């Protein structure tokens, strides 16, 4: 579809996005082998 | 303006219910339609 | 009024994608996710 | 802010190579030079709105003024394949051209990066080494053999077969740059993918005979002139990055190294400001039986090629 | 006390009784929950899994 | 593009190992989960006296 | 903000690995979705049973 | 992720233009086409480790399969300059070739961007317009004339003269792409720099005669083959960015515009998703008396060229 069947702005996807963003920020701010 | 709104509302298989449409409501130089979304969309709790 | 006018009907936009409740079948994928990573940056300029 | 001199920039490979060198953010001045038809190439490249200056020199008379302040010497001069003519006469003409060019470089600029392109480079890099030795200015750390075409072809074939992303794929290649001597290290390919035996066999023969495939696909119209320019431009930009002081200039070149009994060998090297800084020692061990027997097969042919080159470079005048 | 008694006791504390019950009319958020639960099961072996409905 | 490869091909092997380990444990524990034969109290633990 | 193009590609590789892992074990989620459509409520013991 | 088809990618301009198109980060499929010697070009370009795939089609029989799903059509076809050959026979050969190619693209893919490179493009764009009109598929917003080379030459000469840093220097160019009709707008050059009278005179004559300087510098070896490929690649990249949805795609092209009485005129345009979106109307107001009488002088010459083009394009078969 032309993206016609997505489920924008509902419950758990926002929490998942916030959790991933927070995890990424925590990982990046504390970098001061695992990572290339 | 109102006729175009009504036409593009009623050109669709599953748009909201068109209650009515009034030109110059109470002397104001404007116009208004009333559309009531279907109950399934309310029960869904999200938008597509 | 448009019942006997036969307008050009729009396609349905909000028809729900649904799974058969008990039809045992491997429903397919394309084979991927559709997300594209955000990487837009021009090449560095000359005289370096 | 470096200076690059292409020796033979009016032939087949020379014009696209100059076109690619001009448009790089590292080159600022460039001497085109060939025995003929170098005025038009410089006139054509003088209109592009890139700040890399273009000057050109015609004939051996101005070759003395061509190699002043030069940091990188590019030598793509050499006649392409012609009808009715064999390996021996091409060896002689290309060898004579590279003798004159490296002798001009040794007379003018001993301290410039030397890139030898003319074919066969397996027996041509030793010629350049010998004619640099004869003047007492031989620097083994500043003389390379452009062998990036095998790496590019290996990456292309591997990413086409295994269906991987083309930028991420890089395949180590050792040996030389003539047919059988090119051994791709398919067991050391990143990203990690498992290969079969038939796939490795077909990839190896395709990599070894891709140049033959192109020269028969052209129906005798010459050799590879766009992929050769691509690989030469990649190696030139890598060498220019090495001159910048960049600490991860890793390439695959045919240089005088002591990994095996052969004096010259193509492998992964790490280039620095002064030229060769290290040679990657992780490539020659860890091989399977396939790469082992392929290496011991190509060793004698590479030795014969290097002996032919060093013997032809030492003939009396 | 068997497994079922503990499960029914846990279900009666972290679930809210509700009238005018309606289910999901678009299958496709079901796959989201299924994938997240499978990933949380196999990968993070020290975290709970809330029931899917 | 400016983006070269990221975290590894080695920690992907680590998470694949974790996935495979948990998958085999689940597969094993879904077949041999119940084998109970008897539970007799040892109210005559003889090593204490005899 | 020179730190916006790094998280995106990391999530991209995470999505690629998740896609590659889900594609091979697609039958597991397919039968499991059929089960969830069949019986309305679902627990982790049913996870471990239906992993086959 | 777009498809580009080069019609005539085995001539002088074609091979460097195809090589530059291959290195673009937006091309995903490339359809080479020429009457002969296109297998070798595809063999050369099939080994580069770039994810843009390369396919070639030989002969007008397979030209029908060349134009499937093509978004951008590039036409650099046309024989270079030959000794003893006058203007009219050259115009006949190039015009017949472009007429057959425009008939082919009209038959196969009428919703693709059309770029005309064959010289003179002043009398060739009307030929393509009339041929597209004859099939009822003409779109005036999706047919361009490549005159970018004049802009590049103007920028290079102005940055060389005024000692400005060449990256920011852009000079508007109006008229056409043949000699006197090219008028650089030196009074609207950014960055803002004050010019004298004789400097403007010599810069204008140098910009107008840089083409003939190129062709006499080569001593009859052809025309510009690296700068023309540069300008064509720049315009192709800009058109591909226009298809990508960028809202700041501004170029200088020879298109059908009504800013003057002339149907076709080279000026600054803004390209969108559906082709031409806007025409910069402010280029012709604000000129001094020099540019005013230059436009008055070039109008009749451009009108004659366009009339000759339309006259040839409607000749009976």
């Amino acid at each position: 579809p032309d993206e016609k069947n997505r489920i924008t702005s509902y419950g758990f996807v926002e929490n998942d996005s916030d959790l991933v963003h927070g995890l990424l920020e925590v990982q990046g701010a504390l970098v001061g082998t695992l990572l290339f | 303006h109102e006729a175009g709104h009504i036409v593009l509302a009623h050109l669709f298989p599953r748009f909201d219910w068109h209650a009515f449409s009034q030109l110059l409501p109470g002397g104001k130089e404007t116009a208004v339609s009333v559309f009531y979304p279907r109950e399934d969309m309310v029960d869904q709790g999200y938008t597509t | 009024k448009m019942k006997d006018l036969s307008p050009l009907m729009f396609e349905d936009f909000v028809k729900p994608f649904q799974i058969n409740p008990d039809d045992e079948e491997l429903l397919p994928h394309k084979d991927r996710v559709s997300y594209q990573p955000v990487d837009l940056r021009a090449a560095p300029l000359h005289r370096s | 802010s470096y200076k690059v001199a292409v020796l033979g920039a009016a032939g087949g490979i020379g014009q696209p190579l100059s076109l690619l060198i001009k448009m790089s953010p590292l080159v600022s001045t460039l001497h085109l030079y060939d025995i003929a038809n170098v005025k038009g190439v410089a006139a054509d490249l003088s209109h592009c709105n890139t700040p890399s200056q273009v000057r050109d020199f015609t004939g051996p008379s101005e070759l003395a003024d061509c190699l002043k302040d030069v940091n990188v010497v590019v030598i793509p001069a050499g006649v392409p394949r012609k009808p009715g003519m064999t390996r021996d006469d091409l060896f002689n003409i290309n060898a004579n051209i590279v003798k004159t060019l490296v002798e001009a470089v040794a007379e003018n600029c001993p301290n410039a990066f030397i890139h030898i392109i003319s074919n066969p480079v397996n027996s041509t890099v030793p010629i350049a080494a010998e004619v640099l030795k004869k003047k007492g200015v031989y620097d083994p750390k500043k003389l390379f053999g452009v062998t990036t075409l095998d790496v590019v072809r290996a990456n292309t074939f591997v990413s086409q077969k295994k269906n991987l992303k083309l930028i991420d794929v890089d395949v180590p290649v050792i040996g030389g740059h003539a047919g059988i001597t090119i051994l791709p290290l398919l067991s050391k390919t990143k990203p990690s993918v498992n290969f079969t035996d038939e796939e490795i066999q077909e990839l190896t023969v395709r990599i070894q005979n891709a140049g033959t495939e192109v020269v028969d696909a052209k129906a005798g119209a010459g050799s590879a002139t766009l992929s050769m320019a691509y690989a030469a431009a990649r190696f030139v930009e890598s060498s220019l990055r090495a001159l910048d002081g960049d600490g991860d200039v890793y390439e695959c070149s045919f240089v005088e190294s002591t990994l095996t009994d052969l004096p010259f060998f193509a492998s992964r090297v790490k280039i620095g400001k002064n030229g060769l800084e290290a040679v990657i020692e992780s490539d020659l061990q860890g091989l399977t039986e396939y790469e082992q027997k392929a290496l011991e097969a190509l060793k004698v042919e590479l030795k014969a090629s290097i002996d032919k080159g060093v013997a032809f470079a030492n003939k009396p005048a | 006390i068997d497994t079922n008694t503990i499960r029914s006791a846990l279900h009666r504390q972290t679930w809210d009784l509700r009238s005018q019950v309606r289910s999901v009319q678009d299958h496709g958020i079901l796959f989201y929950q299924i994938g997240r639960a499978v990933a949380q099961n196999v990968l993070i072996s020290n975290c709970p899994i809330d029931p899917i409905s | 593009p400016m983006e070269t490869q990221i975290i590894s091909d080695d920690t992907w092997k680590l998470v694949d190992e974790i996935w495979d380990k948990k998958v085999e444990e689940i597969k094993a524990e879904a077949v041999i989960q119940i084998e109970e034969e008897k539970k007799k109290p040892q109210i005559l633990m003889a090593t204490h006296f005899f | 903000l020179s730190n916006g193009f790094f998280r995106s590609n990391t999530r991209s590789e995470s999505y690629q690995y998740l896609s590659n892992l889900f594609i091979s074990n697609g039958t597991l989620l397919d039968r499991m979705t059929k089960t969830l459509l069949k019986k309305r409520w679902l627990f982790s013991d049913e996870m471990k049973i239906g992993f086959m």
